[PDB]
């Protein structure tokens, strides 16, 4: 593996940008074939089957993806703080799901309910309709620039959309379309 | 029967046990305070009912129907606390309908409304909510009594059902009669009191209703807490029992995997 | 360190009875609130 | 194994009926030896140690035994409906074990308690005393006709015996012996 | 393992005794490495850190260590009864310590308050100073014969020394120095 991989590089005479697809047998990331491949990469995206069964596409695992340029001195401070703030609340969501199993949903404190409500809305907003999947979903694709991506999550973290249902954040592009979807949902009710 | 399934199933119960274990102490801490405040309210509750005790009053055979009140909370995981009350609530109505009355049932506590909704949906007069989260107070009994009189329904008889705290490991279900009807109150035995009037008796019955309601609530809360503590103890005992067999199964499978994977290497080395 | 150590979210990863029981309750509880939120949105927008 | 098994058949000159006993090493059904014999059979009967621990004899697993002639057009409609109903009731009770083992019986609603009681009553009635075991069990052998079994299971499924204790359906023959043993055990 | 361990025995001229340290891989007591060793052992000694937290030295767990010559036919009758009683009292004290953390100290009956004090004294009579650490702590070492140990524990179990304070039994040798040290205090 090492002999072949070392030839795909950007030397001082030119540049090569490579994208490689890797298969994991039986969803086991400790298998010797994918295990000895993490060392040869600069950015990884891990797809998961649990997320796909909820209906969220693309099924990217948000707590198991990494990059090398995720540094405050390369992408700025605002972009860095937003991502770390998202990951922290997504990690905190998991611990609350053990309590709900034994004692019901309504016995939780109000702060826990607010945390869960914000986390569920954050989870939906990460999905997006693609352009090559118009046959499957039946919608037209979307593209989102970077500034809208930062601002939409910063606003949801602030708490400016606590008066909207979850369904308005599902399969949309920018943040401006969720309220326009909620207004139509209200009109059709 | 693979190693992954055993590992996941072990890791779930390991968390369930700790959740139950942490939930036991909170019920003990609440039970301490619930027991502390019962003694001052017991003398008040007994003192409210002395007059009816001394001068016996018996209701006649009328047809103004009853007013059955059942007390409970909005939380589960307390053994058979609610089922015992809901058992007698439906028992009394059969005898009441044998004579024939327009009886109605009022329940404070959501579980009581939920259990008996299917078969007694029409008899429901009014129900309350937000009970058990915080300790009860006299103002809640005042609110319930105030909202009970404004109803156009009128009754000649009534009863209230509750659980009475007896010991840290036992309790008894009981009910007490209500003679709040003015007409039945005015009987021969009341002639000894010689400064009475209709207005005075109306106010007196009004106050006795709130007194009985407050006494019943302060009796029921302690029994509910003392039952939840025992339930949360038994659940952790069962979880500790399960996590002991799963470990032995895990160890046996772990050894078997190593032996099976070594045999293949030896066999593929010998055939060269 | 040698034994089996659990983590966070292990109850919903095994997919037993408790995981589905946990999922349905959240689904119901958050299915209930959207009606109130939509009704208040319609009333607010009609008022102004 | 295929060379030996293919000779025990029924042809256009006669008939042969085979009854074979098979062994499973270390209580494992995925072992290569007993896992290739399933394809050479027309009827299967699987025995379990856990059932034998509870005292039910014969220890036949009711959710793991099959036959090739269980269809409405051979055994009739009524027999098939009764068998499918009892199997559905048995399957439903198995899915509540985790909750009962920890939280307890009080958390169930009324219908779940009713299904638990009916399944526990049905489990007892499947046991039976054998004649060849009378010497070391102190009982008497029994032999039931088919119609009585069908009717006895129909009656239990209909709820006609919900007022009897569950211990009266243990080690008896026809259904009439359950009411008499319950009457004595007042 | 057999060829080595069979050379440590007691012949007519003398004897050899061995003390060995054990490490259990993966906390599995059925692993082939420690399971083969346990067939040759005649005793165990468990050292814990919780005992060391209280300030007990040597930190030997009394309820977790075991022997094999602990039988009336070998060590005698009086020794066995005394060593049984100490284990009984120390076992019940640990169970009642759970009650005192939930219901409170007032739920204890009259006998419980006496058993607690006797257990608390016994848990401190088990410590002892060593000679090899003489210079560091400035205390003489003590070497108690077996008879004084039996008598000292028997007299505490009777209830005779039920008026001296707890700290008289801490870091002492035979029983006399405890009453002398209690005399010096107060």
């Amino acid at each position: 593996m090492g002999t072949m991989q070392e030839r795909i590089t950007t030397t001082k005479k030119g540049s090569i940008t490579s994208v490689q697809a890797i298969y994991v047998p039986a969803d086991d990331l400790t298998d010797p074939a994918p295990a000895t491949t993490f060392a040869h990469l600069d950015a990884t995206t891990v797809l998961s089957r649990a997320i796909a069964e909820l209906g969220i596409y693309p099924a990217v695992d948000p707590l198991d993806s990494t990059s090398r340029i995720m540094d405050p001195n390369i992408v700025g401070s605002e972009h860095y703080d937003v991502a770390r703030g998202v990951q922290k609340i997504l990690q905190d969501y998991k611990s609350l799901q053990d309590i709900i199993a034994i004692l019901g949903m309504d016995e939780l404190s109000e702060e826990d309910k607010l945390t869960v409500s914000r986390a569920r809305k954050i989870q939906r907003f990460l999905s997006q309709p693609f352009q090559v999947a118009e046959v499957f979903t039946g919608h037209l694709g979307k593209l989102v620039p970077l500034k809208e991506t930062i601002k939409g999550f910063q606003q949801i973290l602030a708490g400016e959309y606590d008066h909207l249902p979850e369904q308005a954040f599902y399969m949309v592009g920018p943040i401006e379309e969720a309220v326009a979807k909620a207004d139509k949902l209200a009109e059709e009710h | 029967a693979t190693l992954k399934d055993i590992t996941r199933r072990l890791k779930s119960i390991k968390n369930i046990q700790k959740i139950t274990k942490s939930m036991k102490m909170v019920a003990a801490a609440k039970y301490a305070r619930a027991e502390r405040d019962l003694k001052p309210a017991r003398v008040y509750g007994i003192g409210s009912l002395a007059l009816y005790e001394k001068a016996d009053i018996k209701v006649p055979e009328d047809k103004k129907k009853h007013l059955i009140i059942g007390v409970s909370s909005d939380r589960g995981l307390c053994g058979a606390i609610h089922s015992s009350v809901a058992k007698q609530i439906k028992s009394e109505v059969a005898n009441l309908t044998a004579a024939g009355k327009e009886v109605k049932i009022v329940g404070v506590g959501d579980k009581i409304r939920g259990i008996l909704h299917r078969t007694h949906s029409d008899q429901f007069l009014v129900t309350f909510k937000e009970v058990g989260r915080k300790p009860p107070t006299f103002g809640d009994a005042s609110v319930i009594a105030l909202e009970l009189l404004n109803s156009g329904y009128e009754f000649d008889e009534g009863s209230i059902i509750f659980n009475r705290f007896r010991s840290v490991i036992s309790y008894k279900t009981e009910e007490k009669p209500i003679f709040s009807l003015d007409t039945v109150a005015s009987a021969e035995s009341m002639s000894i009191y010689d400064d009475i009037d209709a207005d005075v008796l109306r106010n007196y019955q009004e106050y006795s209703l709130a007194n009985i309601i407050y006494y019943s609530l302060k009796e029921s809360t302690t029994s509910e807490q003392s039952a939840r503590m025992t339930a949360m103890d038994n659940a952790s005992k069962n979880a500790s029992e399960m996590i002991d067999k799963l470990t032995l199964t895990f160890n046996r499978t772990r050894q078997a995997v190593i032996t099976k994977e070594l045999i293949e290497i030896i066999s593929g080395a010998a055939a060269l | 360190p040698e034994g089996v150590r659990s983590g966070a979210g292990a109850v919903r990863d095994a997919g037993g009875a408790f995981g589905k029981k946990e999922q349905a309750d959240e689904e119901r509880y958050f299915r209930a609130r959207a009606r109130e939120q939509l009704a208040a949105l319609k009333k607010h927008h009609e008022n102004e």
